[PDB]
RNA sequence: GUCAAGUGAAGAAGCGCAUACGGUGGAUGCCUUGGCAGUCAGAGGCGAUGAAAGACGUGGUAGCCUGCGAAAAGCUUCGGG
RNA sequence: GGGGAGUGAAAUAGAACCUGAAACCGUAUGCGUACAAGCAGUGGGAGCCUACUUGUUAGGUGACUGCGUACCUUUUGUAU
RNA sequence: AACCCACUCCCGUUGAAAAGGUAGGGGAUGACUUGUGGAUCGGAGUGAAAGGCUAAUCAAGCUCGGAGAUAGCUGGUUCUC
RNA sequence: AGUUGAGAAGCUUGCUGGAGGUAUCAGAAGUGCGAAUGCUGACAUGAGUAACGACAAUGGGUGUGAAAAACACCCACGCCGAAAGACCAAGGGUUCCUGCGCAACGUUAAUCGACGCAGGGUUAGUCGGUUCCUAAGGCGAGGCUGAAAAGCGUAGUCGA
């Protein structure tokens, strides 16, 4: 069971858990096919994280890519960035630019 | 929609400048307050 | 309600559509394969194919009826000399549309549109 | 002697939030709602140490009523006949004999009918 | 027009009980052996046993 | 075996509670090169021999502090180390 | 940005770095939830699941059911 | 027409805009419009006058002090038996 | 987590932590928080909703790139043209140009940028200023006046 993590992805967590829910429990090649043809941003990011997890299992252990199953995907929340949008009649509002932490955890069980 | 600050460096320096403050008693004590507070500029 | 109403608006005035579609017609007659959005590909085939059908017959009236609706000298020369002698025995369907993924900046469904004997 | 009150406030809030666990939503996890839910649970629990003694009595009486009517007697005639006699036997063990030991309950209702009340 | 009460976790999540995703229209070319969308040109430019681009 | 009547266990899009691990977040604890208040002393001014307060320069790297002042992170002497 | 390897007593002390709480957001497991009406509990209570070692226990859910209109402040009086 | 103004509608009202936009409208060689510099200032200015304006503030600007004004009023006041 | 007390609370312990703590009995208090449209930080809900800033307008090709609706170039289409063009003053103060970059900023992406890093670039007898001269107005030797502070002013000398 081998992880890869992205600490700070410039998508928010709610948007990334949609794609995270879509590969959980799948085979790795099935998951790479799903992520490589998905219409979204989180799938580009999470495909790169899944590639990293698989290659960590190939190089730091001896597991074949065919044996591997994407076992634990979870998206935590990262540090937001706090910015101002000027609005009408002198009023200012706070924008949070949210980030998130993607962990893909491949295994051969 | 014309606003209330219309900048001119000459009107700046002649109302609020160093020599305008040091011409009068009250401006000299503006500078001594603003120097006693320890301000970096003291002539704005 | 658009019951039985052909044509599509493409978020444009009608003059904008007419300019964009004869631009795409001219660009396809020079390159013979262009890459565009799938609805603009579906509406190019209703502009561009009557021009090739018109080009299957050399007349002065045909070459300045082509010229007022594809208004470039190079595409009237590409028609009537290349496209129209090539497509002389094909009854329509001078171009095909092949879907090719999605645009990266949008999700605009893309399509290749290609002259058939290229 | 400035004394910083954040270490005792925490333990008092942990005590209230531990007493509130199992509750829905903010009733179990934010202090100003958990505190009210714990106090309310305490009032209901005081009230219901009383109503427990009210509710079990009614269930015993209803089971004794049902057992006595199988033997041809009411609840009220049975309780009257068990005091023309002297049984000193309560609604709890009579309901227990109504369900479990039915021949002993039949013996008790026959000694109530024997006193003809 | 505002809420008179903040919405709970539970109702917030029941709203978004519908916004999960699908795109399962993938298939494999018999010639090259790669995955692509149905009725779409391959990412290596093939379509129904023929190179088109 | 069939046909009636009775009865009903799994199958959760999503939720709830508990638990265990996380994430955010900075509390809390511990710490201090900073303050605050006294006591005992000092010396109570600095300036036309140009002050307080500055601007600009000053370095092998050179921004900002801190020193210096075209002799410019220093010069000459005594003394200590 | 990570997965290792090294350093270190310790790296879930890795530089946004001692400790690292709560709000808030997740993933996993157990149980309950799609014919049921309200301050969300409380009294009763079946079932199921875990540890034990078994029982007249401990922990977790809580079908079903009786009672049940938050807290404050102000008031003659507030679910209001 | 420029320029200066702001009569009407509609939009906008969380605005593109803390007073605008688009259609129309008034003056447009004058009691006009405007640049640059200067003067008048808080029971005090200036006012073809409306309590208008005096830095998005005006029946007495802003700021700092008297100052922790005063409040028979409102709100709040923290562990246990 | 267990346990003990009528309570505030106490005691024992698993894990974490990695350097301090304070039986007892007294002294002292910045001594106990849920409310004050309380203060300050973090984070929710609304909600992945409204918007993304004039309704001049975009379509292909080619390149570069990790990736191009948006960069660059080519072809074509539109738009301004008493300006959406060229320029001077004011105000700004390096934004200018060229290499390298893309974290953040840019209401999206960016290989592009008025953004980051580093270099370079501003040449005058004649163009503007200083210098010469004065207007309004200022300051003003002495001087008149005024509790003081100061006011006004002559010679003067600033002031476009």
């Amino acid at each position: 069971e081998v992880a890869a993590k992205l600490s700070g992805a410039r998508i928010s967590a709610q948007k990334a858990r949609l794609v995270a829910d879509q590969i959980r429990g799948k085979k790795v090649g099935e998951a790479l096919n799903l992520l490589a043809f998905s219409s979204k941003k989180a799938a580009e990011i999470m495909k790169k994280v899944l590639e990293s997890a698989v290659a960590n299992a190939e190089h730091n252990e001896g597991a074949d890519v065919d044996d591997l199953k994407v076992s634990t995907v979870f998206v935590n929340e990262g540090r937001s960035l706090k910015r101002i949008m000027p609005r009408a009649k002198g009023r200012a509002d706070r924008i949070v630019k949210r980030s998130c932490h993607i962990t893909v955890k491949v295994a051969d069980k | 929609m014309k606003r209330t600050f219309q900048p001119s460096t000459l009107k700046r320096a002649r109302v609020h400048g160093f020599r305008a403050r040091m011409a009068t008693k009250n401006g000299r004590q503006v500078l001594s307050r603003r120097r006693a507070k320890g301000r970096k500029r003291l002539t704005v | 309600m658009r019951h039985r109403k052909s044509g599509r608006h493409l978020s444009r005035t009608s003059a904008h559509r007419k300019a964009m579609f004869q631009n795409m017609a001219v660009s396809l007659f020079e390159h013979e394969l262009i890459k565009t959005t799938l609805p603009k590909a579906k509406e190019l085939r209703r502009v561009a194919e009557p021009l090739i059908t018109l080009a299957k017959e050399d007349s002065v009236a045909n070459r300045r009826l082509a010229f007022d609706r594809t208004r470039s000298k190079a595409a009237v020369g590409k028609l009537f000399n290349d496209l129209g002698k090539r497509y002389a025995n094909r009854p329509g369907g001078y171009l095909r549309i092949l879907k090719c993924g999605f645009r990266a900046g949008d999700n605009a469904p893309m399509a290749y549109v290609e002259l058939v004997d290229r | 002697a400035r004394v910083k009150r954040g270490v005792i406030a925490r333990r008092r809030h942990k005590k209230i939030l531990k007493l509130a666990k199992g509750y829905y939503g903010a009733r179990s996890r934010v202090f100003r709602v958990a505190k009210q839910a714990v106090i309310k649970a305490g009032q209901y629990a005081y009230r219901d140490r009383r109503q427990r003694k009210r509710q079990f009595r009614a269930l015993w009486i209803a089971r004794i009523n049902a057992g006595a009517r199988q033997n041809g007697l009411s609840y009220s005639r049975l309780i009257a006949g068990l005091k023309k006699a002297a049984i000193e036997i309560d609604r709890k063990v009579l309901a227990d004999l109504a369900v479990n030991e039915k021949a002993a309950f039949t013996a008790i209702v026959e000694k109530a009918k024997a006193s003809l009340a | 027009a505002v809420q008179q009460n903040k919405k709970s976790r539970s109702a917030r999540d029941m709203r978004r009980s519908h916004d999960a995703l699908e795109s399962n229209a993938l298939s494999v070319e018999k010639s090259t052996g790669e995955v692509h969308l149905r009725h779409h040109v391959s990412p290596d430019g093939f379509y129904r046993g023929r190179k088109v681009v």
